[PDB]
């Protein structure tokens, strides 16, 4: 009894065409990431950093070793079309079987065959369904860890020399570390697992995810729900959408994080600098010009009171100074050269910066993740002429608008899938008001 | 008659005359703290280092404030977004000088507003109700959390979040303004259209059922009392309320559907809202509003200004002048 | 619910209301087109064309600043173009 | 039968008359340079 | 007003020859200006360092001076310090350092005449705003 | 200040069990019509 | 049948668009209002009275285009066509500003058509005032923006342009010359306009999460008939549901409504007397004893004084070309501005 603008819930229990709906969805999904790409590489200008040309996928292609080398530099774009090709083409098989289930084949599959019919509340056939669904996301975790340990590496920012591929042969096991991340706080100078930093950790992180996620396909294939879970939960189609959707979301507030602050598993070189990094960068390109005009940034204390250049945080450490002192959190491989036991070290900023160095920050103050919804780069008072916004910009505000609305749709669909439940979704019965058999508060 | 099982009996009880829920077990302690912590402060707290410049800025009424400059002063710069609660201090006289209270407080309520959403949808379901009244309050609720903790989150430093107070308030406003240009947002208009129309429909709704109230009552009393609670009578005539708006306009520009115009009544605010929370949620990440600067130039190249220039040098008023003595460095990348 | 005129959607489906409009939209807009094209725009309303703003060696605004020769003047700052 | 003319009839052409001018207009805009 | 051969009339070196360039020069002045330099020089300042603008007043008593076709061309080549003592190629974008900054890589002579008349007619046109910085915007 | 951290995380590991183990006490159930 | 009789008759004739006496005034005051501002917008320049390009033809968007006010030197003229100004000359009425005072005057006899509309067609169907009643909110907000506000000033530029950028510089000057945010008018339109978006998405959710199942549909709206006697919803349950979730709740549906009339309508004539106040520059702009403790007292900081220092940036650095024809020339070195920025 739906509405048109409510038509997909006519789906719910006609298994058949909900199957073509979802694999025709997922054709769409594959054929963005292929057509995209393949956008992305008619554009691409080898020259030009990739974040100056608004790059969101390339990026993860070469994140992973893919077509580049030393210092990011990109060598061969011919595995960016390979990606881009292949699945444009897998596209149109998602497509074809589902537009063939959504119109052609069987409306409700309990028919046709026993296997791959489901009712919302048959509780084994559902945690088998999701058994064989985390197999296979445990077989992809493992791919992942294939391709850093066996077929190529993966690109390491942390590389010495500029960064490069470089293959993963002592991925971390220790569970204290992987777990340790799970439980660091998501506080400044800690982040949670936003802080990963090397590459080990990240593939021992999938190994172990795998293994987890294979584990728990076995169990809930060979297993049915125990009495307490049976009573905490609604057994039903939407209610499982709104759990998904509050899991979905949770991930897409996460991502925004990651993509925001993390500069190992989305390089800087690729992705521009991230906020705190461009802050950064700033005050060591200043720091610079002034100790080659003869300042000594040690000693200058500046308005305030504080020092100009360098100051200490609330624990000591020797930091940039000026509003950058908020993030001094900040690690990243053009500036760990100059760190010593104490924080940045006096002697080596005196001494050992290099060009590299003052090149690369240069170049990420000056790329800075700030613009204007027209690509104006730069703060909001600047006038027009560079065209830039950052990917990281581009990824943080539309992973936050998305994650933002399921976490609303959630709540619509856990409220309705509650009220669905017990019975009372489209009012409240006239002839038995709830309210109108309880003593008044007052 | 088990002890466990009467608490949970009591917890979800539609007899109190507050509800309390499992919701409402959280957000009662996180509320009363926020509470208590906030008006104390706001009476007594002593000056906070905001912007970590050793520049402490008074907040509290006896340290020389009144109600319109008073404020619980954000947690200082040098803090950043590192956690800071009392026990990580040396002192409460360290803990008030950096700006302490304003995290316990803005960390208690924003769990204890999630938890009032969630309370919301509790007992409607208690009560048979339809659920979805917690989701009209998700929008000013994900407002709260965008200038509270999604902008400090994306600014890296909990001292450009937004301050306990009303002028505060306004500060917060205006900083954001030159570094975002949040007028020309689109996301910022369509709150706008969200409040302004809001308010519009407020007002019509309530003076199209005003206008045709039902004769029940003499001119000597007020009319308010020819409804009585629970009377099954609808007590305004809707049909003459129709009548007089598809004239004042056209007949298909008017409801004659109660229910459709009592959803459009609440999604309209609702969705202008979301849109606005998710500006400064965006902007956050520095995705900021059109810029048009020196967009019209002429034949030679001469710029010839726009409105959209005369707004730039308003920004840039407020952008040399804001935080005067906490920027070594020619940008003010955060 | 209704007061005589003839339904829209009865109008906008017919094909009549189409022979007439399938004439009169594209018309009306190629006029709107060359009011513009034509340059007759500028010179109705006396809005400056883009090499009108400013005279060659200028960048002083003509802002207008008397109200009673406020005609005189604007006139003596479009003569400075010619 | 329908009446052709009405007040109606003018009040729409009021408006989708200039409106469409001016949509002609804007349109010969966007192929100006200086 | 308009661009005319009067304002698109640039010092070609330090000897007081002119040289005329085309509109399309100019405009493609511009976008290469774009493309290679406004990161760091938008609207004729210098981001990296502000002491030192693209105004024609400072070009003028850079050593070689550099308020000329020439002088901007060998400086996209070879560019050195204000006072010509350091060659900086290491630190500024330049052919001689196309490696480490390849946005240099594509760009031909006839590209580098066109950026060098851009930096130098576009403050005929703007005046004070070129190299004035946010105070003039 | 330990004192007070213990006194912090106790109260706070008390208040959350209590909401993990209410709702796990058959919430489904508690409603007005259906209790299933 | 007298004349005046039937042509009465014919003006309220049940037609599509309902005419009215009232229509006389509204319609050709509201459409010469509109097609001001889409003419003004599309064509028309503001070089000559502001220094600013304003229109399509120019170069300016949807955000930027404006109908701009008259020259300052104008003063409060009326700016008729055949005035002394233009003496008749449509093109140089252009721009001096003519259509400033064109959409403005037409749209407050506008106005006051649509209001004597609200009043015309209430009196004929047989239902009370109470909508024009609130559209005097409205009224009161344009004419104290638009009219009174410039009156009390030099001339009307400094009233609103009409334009969506034109408006946006409108509130950032009030900010930075008048405080406006420190003033309690404003403040009180703040809570009223705030408040009637509150009131209204409150009370559509409650409304739409107690309706009563009328219907085996899961489309609520199919189960509602504008002729039923019944109520829609359940008052006794949304009553209980607030009072236990916030306190108090609504018991009197006709308080209610008249409530949602009376918090938007209240806020914005609060508003309007601000306004009016800020017309003769009599602002809320300080506090008198903050001033002076931080006059004697260097270290004595509020959001207060931080929030004078950011007006003082604003008027410096936007006057000069906001106010053209004052020639202001502020060299560098007089500017305010902080460390580095
Ligand atoms: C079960 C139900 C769930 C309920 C559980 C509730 C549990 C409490 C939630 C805590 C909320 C966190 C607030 C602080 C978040 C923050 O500072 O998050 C930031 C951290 C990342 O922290 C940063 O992490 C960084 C990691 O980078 C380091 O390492 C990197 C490695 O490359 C780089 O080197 C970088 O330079 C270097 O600094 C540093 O540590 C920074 O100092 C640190 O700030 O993200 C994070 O942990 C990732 C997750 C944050 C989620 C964001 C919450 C958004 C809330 C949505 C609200 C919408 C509500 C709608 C209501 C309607
Ligand atoms: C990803 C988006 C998506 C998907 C995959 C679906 C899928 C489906 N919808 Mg939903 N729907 C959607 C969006 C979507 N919908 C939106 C946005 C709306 C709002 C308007 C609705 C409103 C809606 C209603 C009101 C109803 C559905 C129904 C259905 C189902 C039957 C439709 C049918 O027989 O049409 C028949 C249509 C055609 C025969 C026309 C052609 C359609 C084909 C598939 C176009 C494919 C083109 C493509 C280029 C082909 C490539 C082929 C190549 C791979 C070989 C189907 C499973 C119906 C349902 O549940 O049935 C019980 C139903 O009543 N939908
Ligand atoms: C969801 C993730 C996502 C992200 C982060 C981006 C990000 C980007 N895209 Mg990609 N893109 C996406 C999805 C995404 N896109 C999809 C789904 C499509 C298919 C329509 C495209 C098609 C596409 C093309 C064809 C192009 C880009 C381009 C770009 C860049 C400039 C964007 C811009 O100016 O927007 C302008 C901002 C808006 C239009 C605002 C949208 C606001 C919406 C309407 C609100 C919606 C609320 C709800 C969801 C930027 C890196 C451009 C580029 O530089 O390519 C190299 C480009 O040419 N994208
Ligand atoms: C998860 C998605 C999914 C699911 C659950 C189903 C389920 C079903 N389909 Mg549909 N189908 C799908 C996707 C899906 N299909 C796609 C993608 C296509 C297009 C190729 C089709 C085309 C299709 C047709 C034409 C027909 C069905 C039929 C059926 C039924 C019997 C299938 C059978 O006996 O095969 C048994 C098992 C096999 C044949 C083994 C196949 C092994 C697969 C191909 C390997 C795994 C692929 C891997 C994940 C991809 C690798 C990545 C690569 C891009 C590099 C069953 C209800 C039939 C039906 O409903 O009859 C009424 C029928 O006639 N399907
Ligand atoms: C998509 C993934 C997925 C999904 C949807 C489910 C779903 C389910 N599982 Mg399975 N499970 C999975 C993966 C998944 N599982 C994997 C990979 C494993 C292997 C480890 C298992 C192992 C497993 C066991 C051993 C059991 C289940 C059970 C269940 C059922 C009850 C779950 C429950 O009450 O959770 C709600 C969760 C809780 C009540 C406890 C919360 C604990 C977390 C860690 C607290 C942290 C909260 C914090 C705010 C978030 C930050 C994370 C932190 C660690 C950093 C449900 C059908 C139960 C069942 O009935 O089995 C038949 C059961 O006993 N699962
Ligand atoms: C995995 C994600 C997912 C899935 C499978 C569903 C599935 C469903 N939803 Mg839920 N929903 C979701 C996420 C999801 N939703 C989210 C994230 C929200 C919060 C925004 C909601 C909010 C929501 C509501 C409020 C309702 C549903 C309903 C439904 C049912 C019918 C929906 C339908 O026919 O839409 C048909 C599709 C349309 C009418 C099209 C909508 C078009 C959108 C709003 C605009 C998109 C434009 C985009 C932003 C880009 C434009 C840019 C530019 C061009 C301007 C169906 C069971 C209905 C229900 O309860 O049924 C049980 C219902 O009333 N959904
Ligand atoms: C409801 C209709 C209406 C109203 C209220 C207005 C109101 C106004 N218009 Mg608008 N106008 C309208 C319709 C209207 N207009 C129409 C339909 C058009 C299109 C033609 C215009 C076009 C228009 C323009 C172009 C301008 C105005 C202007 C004005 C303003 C000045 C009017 C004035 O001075 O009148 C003076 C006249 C009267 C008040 C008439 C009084 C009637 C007298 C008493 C009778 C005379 C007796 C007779 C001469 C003796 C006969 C003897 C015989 C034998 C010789 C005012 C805001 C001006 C403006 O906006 O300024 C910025 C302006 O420039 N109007
Ligand atoms: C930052 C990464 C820059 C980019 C990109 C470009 N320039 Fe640059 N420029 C930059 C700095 C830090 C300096 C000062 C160098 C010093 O220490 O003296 C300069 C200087 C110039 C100058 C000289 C200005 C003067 O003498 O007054 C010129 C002419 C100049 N830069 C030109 C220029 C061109 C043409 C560029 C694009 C190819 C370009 N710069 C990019 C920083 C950066
Ligand atoms: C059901 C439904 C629906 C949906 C649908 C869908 C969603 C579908 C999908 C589908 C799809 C998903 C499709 C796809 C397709 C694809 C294709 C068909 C492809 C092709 C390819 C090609 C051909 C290639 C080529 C190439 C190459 C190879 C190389 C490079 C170059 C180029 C690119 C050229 C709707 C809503 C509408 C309606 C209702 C129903
Ligand atoms: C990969 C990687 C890694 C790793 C990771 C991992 C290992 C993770 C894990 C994770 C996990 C392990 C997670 C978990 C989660 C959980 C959750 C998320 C849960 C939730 C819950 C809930 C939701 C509940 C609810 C409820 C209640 C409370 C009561 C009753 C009712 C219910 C049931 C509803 C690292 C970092 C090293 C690195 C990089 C990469
Ligand atoms: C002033 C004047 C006058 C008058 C005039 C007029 C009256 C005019 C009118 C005019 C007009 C009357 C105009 C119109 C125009 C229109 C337009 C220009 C439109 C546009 C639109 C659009 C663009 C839209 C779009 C869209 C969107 C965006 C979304 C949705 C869809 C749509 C499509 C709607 C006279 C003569 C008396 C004289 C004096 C002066
Ligand atoms: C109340 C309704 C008022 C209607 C006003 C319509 C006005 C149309 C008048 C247009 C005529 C302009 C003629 C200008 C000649 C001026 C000569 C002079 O200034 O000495
Ligand atoms: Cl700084």
């Amino acid at each position: 009894g739906f509405a048109w603008w409510a038509g997909n819930a006519r789906l719910i229990n006609l298994s058949g065409k909900l199957l073509g709906a979802h694999v025709a969805h997922a054709g769409l999904i594959v054929f963005w990431a292929g057509a995209m790409t393949l956008f992305e590489l008619a554009h691409f200008i080898p020259e030009k950093p990739m974040y100056e040309q608004g790059l969101i996928l390339i990026p993860h292609i070469a994140t992973l070793g893919w077509g580049v080398g030393p210092g990011g530099e990109v060598v061969d774009t011919f595995p960016f079309f390979v990606v881009g090709v292949v699945h444009l083409i897998s596209s149109a098989v998602l497509g074809f079987g589902g537009v063939y289930h959504a119109i052609r084949g069987p409306e409700t599959l309990e028919e046709y065959s026993s296997f791959f019919g489901y009712d919302w509340k048959d509780k084994n056939k559902m945690t088998t369904i999701l058994g064989f669904h985390l197999i296979v996301l445990g077989i992809g975790a493992l791919l992942l860890v294939a391709k850093a340990m066996f077929f190529g590496g993966l690109y390491d920012t942390w590389a010495p020399g500029g960064g490069d591929v470089r293959v993963i042969t002592n991925p971390t096991l220790d569970p204290r570390v992987i777990f340790g991340y799970l439980l660091k706080s998501p506080f400044g100078g800690e982040g949670w697992i936003v802080s990963v930093n090397n590459l080990e950790d990240v593939v021992g992180g999938h190994i172990w995810i795998g293994l987890i996620c294979i584990a728990g396909g076995i169990w809930h294939i060979l297993t049915t729900p125990f009495g307490w879970a049976r009573r905490a939960f609604i057994w039903s189609g939407e209610a499982y959408l709104s759990y998904s959707l509050g899991a979905l979301s949770m991930m897409g507030f996460i991502a925004t994080c990651f993509v925001w602050f993390n500069n190992t598993v989305y390089p800087s070189e690729f992705y521009g600098p991230t906020g705190p990094e461009a802050s950064q960068a700033q005050a060591m390109t200043f720091l610079i010009r002034d100790q080659k005009l003869g300042a000594n940034v040690g000693s200058a204390q500046g308005p305030t009171g504080l020092g100009k250049y360098l100051m200490r945080s609330p624990t000591g450490e020797i930091i940039f100074g000026g509003e950058t002192m908020r993030f001094w959190d900040f690690r990243g491989p053009w500036l760990e050269p100059l760190r010593g036991p104490n924080g940045l070290d006096l002697n080596k900023i005196k001494n050992d910066i290099q060009p590299w160095q003052e090149r690369r920050a240069a170049e990420y103050m000056t790329h800075a993740p700030l613009g204007s919804l027209n690509s104006v780069g730069g703060v909001a008072t600047e006038i027009n002429s560079v065209n830039f916004v950052s990917p990281r910009s581009w990824l943080a505000t539309s992973h936050f608008v998305l994650a933002f609305f399921f976490l609303v749709g959630h709540l619509w669909h856990a409220g309705r899938a509650r009220a669905a439940a017990a019975g009372f979704e489209k009012g409240i019965d006239r002839e038995s008001e709830p309210v109108l058999s309880m003593p008044s508060l007052d | 008659a088990n002890l466990w099982e009467r608490f949970c009996n009591w917890v979800t009880s539609t007899d109190n005359r507050l509800y309390v829920g499992w919701f409402g077990v959280i957000m009662i302690p996180t509320l009363l703290a926020a509470t208590i912590c906030f008006v104390i402060a706001f009476i007594a707290a002593p000056p906070v280092d905001i912007d970590g410049i050793r520049e402490p800025v008074s907040g509290s009424l006896l340290y020389g404030n009144n109600i319109i400059t008073g404020a619980v002063v954000p947690s200082s710069n040098a803090i950043g977004l590192h956690f800071y609660p009392i026990w990580e201090a040396a002192s409460l006289d360290e803990w008030l000088y950096n700006g302490g209270p304003y995290q316990l407080i803005i960390f208690h309520f924003l769990l204890g507003a999630s938890c009032y959403m969630g309370r919301q949808w509790e007992l409607s379901y208690r009560l048979g109700m339809r659920p979805w009244i917690c989701v009209a309050y998700s929008a000013p609720l994900a407002s709260a959390f965008a200038v509270f903790l999604i902008y400090p989150i994306g600014q890296g430093s909990f001292s450009d979040g937004m301050p306990l107070g009303i002028s505060g308030t306004f500060n917060f406003m205006i900083v954001f303004q030159a570094e975002h240009n949040i007028l020309m947002h689109p996301f910022h208009q369509l709150g706008v259209a969200g409040v302004f129309g809001g308010a519009l429909f407020c007002a019509m709704h309530g003076s199209l059922v005003t206008s045709s109230l039902i004769r029940e009552t003499t001119e000597t009393e007020s009319a308010n009392y020819g409804y009585k609670f629970g009377q099954e009578e609808e007590t305004y005539n809707i049909v003459a309320a129709h009548g007089y708006f598809g004239r004042l306009i056209f007949q298909y520009a008017s409801f004659n559907n109660s229910r459709s115009l009592h959803f459009f009544l609440a999604a309209w605010p609702v969705v202008g809202v979301w849109f606005t929370a998710l500006g400064i949620s965006t902007m956050a990440f520095n995705l900021n509003g059109f810029n048009f600067n020196h967009s019209v130039i002429d034949a030679k190249g001469n710029v010839i200004n726009t409105w959209a220039d005369i707004i730039n040098r308003a920004n840039l008023g407020m952008e040399v002048m804001h935080e005067r003595n906490a920027h070594n460095f020619p940008l003010d990348l955060a | 619910g209704t007061t005589g005129e003839r339904p829209f959607s009865d109008i906008i489906t017919s094909v009549r209301y189409w022979v007439i409009h399938s004439i009169t939209i594209p018309a009306l807009f190629i006029a709107g087109w060359l009011f513009v094209s034509t340059g007759l725009a500028y010179d109705v309303f006396g809005t400056p064309r883009p090499d009108s703003y400013y005279a060659q060696e200028q960048r002083s605004i003509p802002l207008v600043t008397d109200r009673f020769e406020a005609k005189q003047q604007v006139e003596t700052f479009l003569e400075q173009l010619k | 039968s329908y009446p052709i003319f009405t007040v109606r009839w003018v009040a729409v052409h009021t408006l989708a008359v200039p409106t469409i001018f001016f949509l002609g207009a804007i349109a010969a805009m966007q192929f100006i340079q200086r | 007003a308009e661009l005319t051969p009067e304002v698109l009339t640039v010092p070609l070196n330090s000897e007081g020859k002119t040289i005329t360039l085309t509109e399309k020069q100019y405009l493609e002045g511009k976008r290469l200006f774009q493309y290679a330099c406004a990161s760091c020089h938008v609207g004729g300042i210098t981001k990296t360092n502000p002491s030192l603008d693209l105004r024609t007043e400072t070009l003028a008593l850079a050593t070689p001076p550099r308020d000329n076709i020439e002088g901007l061309v060998d400086y996209m080549k070879n560019p050195t310090t204000y006072d010509g003592e350091q060659e900086i190629a290491e630190v500024h974008p330049s052919l001689r350092s196309a490696d480490i900054f390849p946005k240099m890589r594509n760009l031909t002579e006839k590209d580098l005449v066109a950026i060098a008349g851009h930096i130098l007619v576009e403050p005929k046109i703007l005046g004070d705003k070129w190299g004035g910085g946010k105070v003039y915007y | 200040m330990e004192t007070l951290k213990i006194t912090v995380y106790i109260v706070v590991t008390f208040f959350v069990l209590l909401f993990v183990f209410g709702f796990l006490s058959g919430d489904p159930a508690r409603n007005p019509k259906r209790k299933d | 049948r007298g004349w005046f009789d039937i042509l009465d008759d014919w003006l309220k004739r049940d037609r599509f668009v309902f005419v009215g006496w009232s229509g006389i005034l509204l319609f050709p005051c509201a459409y010469l209002a509109l097609g001001g501002w889409l003419t003004g917008t599309t064509f028309v320049t503001s070089w000559y009275t502001h220094g600013l390009a304003s229109s399509y033809l120019e170069g300016c968007n949807f955000l930027t285009v404006a109908v701009s006010t008259p020259a300052n030197s104008m003063g409060h003229s009326l700016l008729l066509l055949w005035g002394p100004e233009a003496q008749g000359d449509f093109t140089r009425w252009c721009q001096l500003g003519g259509l400033w005072t064109f959409i403005a005057l037409h749209g407050a006899f506008g106005l006051i058509g649509f209001m004597l509309r609200q009043f015309e067609i209430a009196r004929l169907v047989g239902v009370r005032p109470y909508n024009a009643i609130a559209f005097s909110a409205p009224i009161a907000v344009f004419v104290s923006v638009f009219l009174i506000y410039p009156l009390g000033q030099s001339s009307w530029f400094f009233a609103p342009s009409f334009g969506v950028a034109a408006i946006f510089r409108f509130l950032l000057f009030f900010q930075g010359f008048h405080n406006w945010t420190l003033n309690p008018f404003h403040m009180m339109g703040v809570a009223g306009v705030l408040g009637g978006a509150l009131l209204c998405a409150i009370h559509g959710a409650t409304v739409e999460n107690t309706l009563f199942q009328d219907g085996e549909g899961a489309s609520t709206f199919r189960a509602f008939n504008p002729t039923q006697a019944e109520e829609t919803y359940s008052m006794v349950t949304a009553n209980r549901f607030w009072s236990q979730i916030f306190g108090i709740a609504f018991s009197n549906k006709r308080w209610l409504h008249f409530f949602m009339l009376f918090v938007p309508v209240t806020g914005l004539w609060m508003s309007a007397i601000g306004v009016v106040g800020l017309a003769l520059n009599l602002r809320s702009y300080d506090f008198i004893s903050q001033e002076i403790r931080a006059a004697e007292d260097p270290e004595f900081e509020t959001f207060y004084t931080k929030n004078l220092l950011l007006n003082e940036g604003i008027r410096a650095w936007m006057a000069p070309q906001d106010q053209p024809h004052e020639n202001f020339v502020f060299p560098e070195e007089v500017l305010p501005r902080g460390n580095a920025l």
